[PDB]
């Protein structure tokens, strides 16, 4: 078990860290267009 | 293990709302001072951007008071509160039974997570007149003295009231470990599902509590609450109401539940910091106006619900501190005036010898006569008119001689009677040993027995009833009364055996 | 006492109890608009240095500010209502917080002509074409005959997306949160 | 008019009208819940606000909310249909029977009989209980104080006092539940449909209960015992009748008046109590008089707070009480039902001029008696009966029959003893313990009168065990 | 299903760093 | 960042800042101070500001000096660099032996352990006091308290209980003053370097210790047992060792904070203590229990407020011990030293599961004995002590035995006394009063039994006492 534990909670910050500084790349078109698109859903399921 | 915790990541919800919102203007004491929010209930959850919660608790005019369900070091001055629009709720069901889970429902105990399906309010009603029904069934504690002079119902408020280390959660323990014999047989009218909600407690002491509870395997059907000292104000004077609602679910499900408060004398001194906190007016001994309200909104849920709501029931055993037997502080009035009853324990019966240190004289139960078996019936009226008579001339024990034979007697019969109720930890005996041993004292098969020994005498003849007549004690617990067939059978078994000793 | 028509927002505390009192006080004779101009000209009127400068010594007897501040607003030639709030203000010694009257009632005015704040955080710099296209689909949660005052702030702190306030209304879809709210999920 | 709530500081909430606000202790609905909200308003802040105390649980109120003022404070049905129902303080039924089909609605915040309409003379209201009417008489619109704790047998002195106003007077009563355990409420609610005082049949019942539990929030407990004031002033005063009035308990009263208070932000006044204590009980206490067209006489529990007499509480009760009933459990041992005590009970109307001389002097040469028996009760314990003359033998054999003959059967009580209910009138009572006195039957045995109504059957039974 | 960025990425980092163990 | 003072009331600062505000429990560094200040951020005011406690003097403070947020709480120097160098609140040395060189920093702000980390085991520690090892037995790794009010004893029984277990305990050891004498504090100091526990010129030192002492202002003591506490959750996390947490008083604790607390704008509750009293002592003695990763076995000498156990103060702490030591005065006046109370002292090992048949047994025939001598003081003080029963006066002789027996000869009250210090084994105190309970010493005059080590010690005694009669 230990020997688990300890395996799955460095795997998280392992990764984790590598996502924090992977999202610093060029995809902020995609993040807009998909943030307008919920606006829009929102907005049709808010009233 | 990155294949396990890939359907970790997929098992979530990454879907975004179109939610109200305030902002944090003040903070400190563990009392944000939100600002905006319009539209938020009072006693609602709200949750902060860190991450905590809050409970909206005091709506101003202008701003909304909200206490922070933790260190509030991760809460600034222009922070965002996000509403969620629900009251506080907590899981419940069959689930819980066997863990450990914090004033919210949050398993505490690692040992995975609580797999309950339903969720229940905290501020509901209790039920209201009409679904009552007398209280009728006893909730056998285990306890000698407990069990017979000062019973308890199920449906049944019952104050455990003493000044600190005299055995009150003992108490409660042993009534916890001894609903073991009836949550192992057959019959689900007699299945109690215990609680044990520990406020104020520090984890250590939570820790060995859970640990006698397993080593007495009392946990397949035992819930344990807690709010430790540690956690915010809040999370005490909440975790009563998450105990009472995860009772109050086996008590509408036609089971038969009992909730042990413990102590409730610290979820008032949270309350009472909230309140100081949020500037409420304050009251004697800086209390609030509400510490009744508190209260009694409370133990008025331990109902024992008639046949057409169910069944079920509620038990109650509120624990509460006393400063030095001062029974007129503020909370234990408050609370000696809410309930049905009340077991007095004391220090000077602790040390002299008497443990449990319940004092018969202060202990009450306001059902009485009922809420017992026929059979402890018959044994216990005698015995309390007898201990009655004993404590009112025990003041000329320190001299016994030089007085008449009728006194010497009464003490004569009124030390037996108090060595014999004295019990073990831990030890809680079934009702019909119950009511062997109390017939072997108070029908005099024992007053030409030196005092010293009784206490012998008592554990030799369970040992010698359990392993040799255990027919005539199923006889006697199967139909709950004495029929002079087993009457005279006992009488036998008592004498001989003395006589042999 | 008399009848008064409640602003459309609450403001609360002295500034809220004066813009209040303007506010109904103004609604009656339909003065709203200008004095809203009066209230922007006191605005500077009362920061030129030496008038901030005596209306800030508490040694100016009180009745020196009142006469002082009639004056002025006599060359000033504001409204009835205007000239007496100032008084107002001037003798019940509360001219120290002049500022949060006339903000608040900016506020008082501004949902009374119906334009809710709005705001755009982003993850870093913003094009005006995607602010064309926000401005145009936040419209769509206003009602019929509101505005929209959209002030966009620039902000590299979160890692993505955007989060947008509309009144109260706060929707978050910055790829921090979803970080963060992941990482709870599956821990 | 509808104004909107604007603050909900735990149970005390702030709704701001803005057209015109509710004169004080209207009653509010709170537009919007499901269970009926009321608030009761209790001050005026200025800027059209007014601060109410809820009558309910606040949670789930929200800032907005539409408060719809009623135009009059707490109204309940007052007509004689409110007999053998239970309702909660507002007088919304909580019997599960229906609702209170009433014609007529009072409101319970109702100003005391003016000077005029007072009664100036100080009547005698027959109880049919030997002790209570011989000792310590019960007064027509006095408000009477019963001691005692649980055990010694409340409950059945309550139905019992119902029952025999309800034959002897042909008045109806009244139950205010101050602060009432919702489990002995139940109990109670079955005694009373056992011993028959309510009667879920017919519409014959004697008994308007009235329940505000223990756990209805503070502002909702002070108010509960006005609303028995109301229910039992409809029949003072629309069938002029006598009405009995158990206010269980009295201390519960102050208790809620006290919270109320210190919600409201008042100073506390001497140990923690309201700084109106005394108003806030003579404003409820000054309802209970006679006046001419009925009478409301009124028996309040008591708990005296750590035995202390001198408590704010107790010490403000007792400025109105015109009686006591000390049940005891120390009589309750020997058998003697009532438990009543007989040199505690005391009452100011025990006094020749209003009782009567006859009365006056039996009543008198009992305690003396009591008192004289209570004392050698000690040298025989000590020393022994042969201590002892003739002289007092005589008297102590005179008290213990008196102590017998004290003891009566009720009525409510027959699933115990299975005797007869004996409604004793005065004249009977005063006869025969005038004769016990007398010496006229120091021959029978004490157990001719244990639990018997006149004297004459305790002669007849004296005949039948003698043979 | 497809259209989450951040989610779909940690997923991705996750695979990747599984085939980094072995 | 870097916001400006705006008042100084008392000891409470309130600086206002214009970019970010620093959260609660930061520390702020006030400029221009010949020594330095720190205050810690305890609210938020509203407005921009912040409201923060001074752990030092608030002389020569003007509104709008300049005031540095640090970043993180106050943060101290930790390792076994910082054993045998006295520490103020803010972890500086205050020995004058220059700076602490060490590399781990830690921040006194921590969080508790957690319920799934409690470790669940318990078994007796030897103090070397018949009393205490007898009717009160200490847990090893659990907390544990020295109740009683003023002059009965505490300090010395911690100076005992130091000079036993310290040094015969292998694992390091902490002491953090709070709040008390100064002139204690460089007793222990000296008394130490004596011992060898702490040396000057090796790094063979086994005790760091902390020191808040009374001079010090409110700001600074409820903070130095955070300071202590965090030296010491080091030594159990860190460096996977066993820990001994001397803190003396822990009362003074809670009153630095009642006498900052009015002044940050709080109702005070019942006693005139803070009204967040229970929490404020929850969130530091909750970050002493031993874990499963470490032990601490925690002393605390509890003052008590003019001898009253039911004071807030104290009768809050109860909840939060395993085992509780009462001393008091009716008894240090009978010259019974140790003064603790055999009746109020209590323990959570004392099931005879953990300390046998024989040690529970003795232990409560003393307690029973010592409470039936209690029931008949109130009739020997009527009749007097001749018309008192035949059986009787053996259990009054046998309870005054028994009460003096109890007592004890100090290491370190040789100055007192003029005795010699003695230790007990606790078979041997078993021994002892098991042979007392049965008469086998109903012989001796009671005043063998006052002030002596083991029984053996009492019948040499009874000897010469009986020689020079
Ligand atoms: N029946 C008994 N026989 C012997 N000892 C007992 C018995 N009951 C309790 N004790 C002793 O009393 C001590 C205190 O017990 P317990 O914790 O139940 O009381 P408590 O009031 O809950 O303590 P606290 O108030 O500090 O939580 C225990 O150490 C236990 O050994
Ligand atoms: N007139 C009476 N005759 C015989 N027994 C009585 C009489 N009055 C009361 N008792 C006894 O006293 C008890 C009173 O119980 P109850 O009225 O239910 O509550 P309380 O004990 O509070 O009065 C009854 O159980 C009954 O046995
Ligand atoms: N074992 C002992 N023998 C003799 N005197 C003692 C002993 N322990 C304490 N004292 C007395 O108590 C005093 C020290 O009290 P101290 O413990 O410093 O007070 P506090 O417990 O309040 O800190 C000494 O002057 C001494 O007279
Ligand atoms: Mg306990
Ligand atoms: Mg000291």
């Amino acid at each position: 078990n230990m020997m688990r534990q300890k395996e799955q909670e460095h795997m998280i910050n392992w990764v984790e860290k590598r996502v924090v500084q992977s999202i610093s790349a060029q995809q902020e078109k995609e993040t807009i267009a998909k943030c307008i698109a919920d606006l829009k859903l929102l907005s049709k399921k808010a009233q | 293990v990155s294949s396990i915790l890939e359907e970790r990541i997929l098992g979530a919800d990454t879907s975004v709302d179109l939610e109200e919102t305030g902002r944090v203007l003040s903070i400190g004491d563990g009392i944000a001072r939100v600002h905006g929010l319009r539209n938020v209930q009072a006693e609602e959850m709200v949750e902060f951007s860190s991450g905590l919660k809050g409970m909206s608790l005091n709506l101003e005019p202008d701003n909304v008071g909200v206490v922070v369900f933790g260190n509030d070091k991760l809460i600034k001055e222009g922070d965002i509160v996000k509403r969620t629009g629900a009251i506080v709720d907590v899981p419940v069901g069959e689930e819980l039974l066997g863990r450990v889970v914090d004033a919210l429902g949050n398993a505490i105990d690692g040992k995975g997570p609580i797999g309950s399906k339903a969720r229940r309010r905290v501020g509901l009603k209790a039920p209201g007149i009409i679904p009552r029904i007398s209280v009728r069934e006893p909730m056998q504690t285990g306890i000698k003295a407990v069990d017979s002079l000062v019973p308890i119902g199920r449906g049944q408020r019952e104050l455990i009231i003493g000044d600190r280390q005299t055995g009150k959660t003992s108490i409660a323990i042993d009534t916890i470990i001894n609903q073991k014999r009836f949550n192992d047989g057959t019959d689900e009218k007699k299945k109690l599902y215990c609680i044990y909600v520990a406020i104020g407690q520090k984890r250590s002491t939570v820790a060995q509590l859970v640990k006698r509870l397993t080593d007495a395997d009392a946990m397949k059907y035992t819930i344990v609450v807690s709010a430790t000292a540690s956690d915010a104000a809040p999370l005490q004077y909440l975790a009563p109401y998450s105990g009472c609602s995860m009772g109050e679910y086996f008590r509408d499900n036609g089971k038969h539940a009992l909730i042990i408060y413990d102590d409730l004398s610290k979820q008032a001194v949270a309350y009472r910091q909230m309140s100081l906190l949020l500037r409420r007016p304050p009251g004697r001994e800086a209390y609030p106006g509400d510490v009744f309200y508190l209260h009694s909104r409370l133990l008025e849920r331990a109902a024992k619900m008639n046949d057409a709501f169910g069944g079920g029931s509620l038990t109650a055993l509120p624990v509460i501190e006393t400063q030095a037997g001062d029974v007129s502080a503020y909370i234990p009035t408050n609370v000696i005036s809410i309930t049905d009853g009340q077991i007095f324990l004391e220090t000077e019966l602790f040390y002299k010898g008497i443990r449990p240190a319940i004092n018969v004289g202060l202990s009450v139960s306001r059902v009485g006569s009922a809420a017992q078996t026929r059979a402890m019936k018959q044994v216990a009226g005698t015995m309390k008119l007898e201990l009655a008579q004993y404590r009112e001339v025990a003041a000329f024990a320190q001299f016994g001689s030089d007085l008449d034979a009728a006194t010497q007697q009464l003490l004569s019969r009124g030390v037996r009677l108090t060595e014999l109720l004295k019990q073990g930890q831990y030890s809680p005996m079934a009702i019909e040993e119950q009511v062997a041993v109390i017939y072997a004292g108070v029908r005099g098969y024992l007053d030409k027995l030196e005092p010293s020994k009784i206490t012998k005498f008592e554990n030799a003849f369970l040992s010698h009833v359990i392993s040799q007549h255990q027919a005539l004690l199923g006889k006697i617990r199967t139909d709950g009364k004495i029929s002079e067939e087993s009457d005279a059978k006992l009488k036998e078994i008592v004498t001989n055996f003395l006589a042999g000793f | 006492f008399a009848k008064l028509v409640r602003p459309p927002v609450q403001i609360y505390g002295i500034e809220g109890r004066y813009a209040t009192a303007l506010y109904s006080a103004a609604s009656k004779q339909n003065k709203l608009e200008q004095v809203e101009k009066e209230l922007l000209r006191v605005g500077q009127i009362l920061k030129e240095p030496k008038m901030a400068a005596s209306l800030l010594n508490p040694y100016v007897k009180r009745s020196v500010k009142v006469k002082s501040l009639s004056d002025m607003t006599a060359k000033e030639k504001f409204s009835p209502l205007t000239s007496n709030l100032i008084n107002l203000l001037a003798e019940n010694g509360r001219l120290t917080n002049t500022p949060a009257v006339i903000s608040a009632f900016s506020t008082m005015m501004s949902v009374h002509r119906g334009e809710v704040p709005c705001t755009v955080t982003t993850a870093s710099a913003l094009d005006e074409a995607t602010l064309t296209e926000l401005k145009t689909v936040l419209k769509s949660f206003l009602s019929k005959g509101q505005v929209l005052k959209l002030e966009v702030k620039i902000d590299p702190s979160i890692m993505g997306g955007m989060i947008v306030r509309i009144g109260e209304k706060y929707v978050d879809m910055s790829a921090k949160t979803k970080i963060q709210k992941l990482s709870r999920a599956m821990r | 008019t509808t104004g909107r709530i604007v603050a909900v500081i735990g149970a005390v909430v702030d709704v701001q009208f803005d057209e015109g606000l509710p004169p004080i202790l209207n009653a509010l609905e709170v537009q919007g819940r499901e269970t009926r909200l009321v608030l009761e308003v209790a001050q005026h802040l200025g800027e059209s606000t007014v601060r109410t105390i809820a009558m309910d649980g606040t949670e789930g109120l929200v800032r907005g909310q539409k408060v719809l003022d009623s135009g009059a404070p707490i109204r309940i049905p007052v007509g004689p249909e409110t007999l053998g129902r239970i309702m909660n303080v507002i007088g919304e039924p909580i019997d599960e029977r229906g609702p209170i089909k009433t014609k007529q609605f009072a409101a319970i915040h109702a100003e005391a009989p003016e000077f005029v309409e007072m009664s100036v003379e100080q009547e005698i209201l027959v109880t049919g209980i030997k002790v209570v009417d011989l000792l310590a008489p019960y007064a027509k619109g006095g408000k009477i104080g019963l001691f005692g704790g649980a055990g010694v047998g409340k409950t059945v002195l309550i139905m019992e006092l119902i029952n025999n106003v309800a034959k002897a007077h042909g008045g109806y009563s009244v139950f205010a539940g101050v602060g009432e355990r919702t489990r002995e409420g139940n109990d109670l609610y079955h005694e009373m449909i056992e011993s028959g005082v309510i009667n879920l049949k017919d519409a014959t019942s004697k008994v308007a209960l009235v329940y505000g539990q223990m756990n209805e929030p503070p502002g909702a407990r002070a108010r509960v015992a006005l609303t028995g004031l109301t229910v039992a002033e409809y029949f003072r005063d629309q069938e002029g009748q006598d009405v009995l009035l158990f206010i269980d308990n009295i201390f519960r009263f102050t208790q809620a008046g006290s919270e109320v208070s210190a919600l409201l932000g008042r100073i506390p006044s001497a140990v923690g109590y309201q700084p109106t204590l005394a108003t806030d009980m003579g404003t409820m206490q000054e309802r209970i008089t006679t006046t001419k067209k009925g009478s409301i006489t009124s028996v309040q529990a008591i708990y005296v707070p750590a035995d202390d007499l001198t408590d704010p509480a107790p010490a403000t009760t007792f400025a109105h009480l015109d009686a006591t009933t000390v049940l005891s459990r120390a009589i309750a041992e020997l058998g003697i039902y009532p438990a009543v005590d007989p040199l505690d009970s005391t009452s100011r109307i025990m006094d020749p001029n209003i009782v009567g001389s006859e009365h006056y002097d039996v009543a008198r040469g009992v305690q003396k008696i009591l008192q004289d028996y209570k004392s050698l009760q000690d040298i025989i314990a000590i020393l022994g009966m042969d201590e002892l003359s003739e002289e007092d033998k005589l008297t102590v054999s005179r008290a213990r029959k008196i102590q017998r003959f004290l003891s009566q059967p009720f009525q409510v009580a027959e699933v115990f003893t299975g005797h007869l209910g004996k409604l004793v009138p005065l004249k009977e009572t005063i006869k025969g313990f005038q004769q016990i006195l007398a010496g006229e039957y120091d021959h029978l045995p004490e157990q001719a009168f244990y639990m018997v109504g006149p004297i004459e059957e305790a002669v007849a039974k004296a005949d039948k065990l003698a043979e | 299903d497809p259209v989450q960025k951040l989610f779909v990425d940690k997923i991705r980092e996750y695979r990747t760093k599984r085939q980094t163990s072995g």
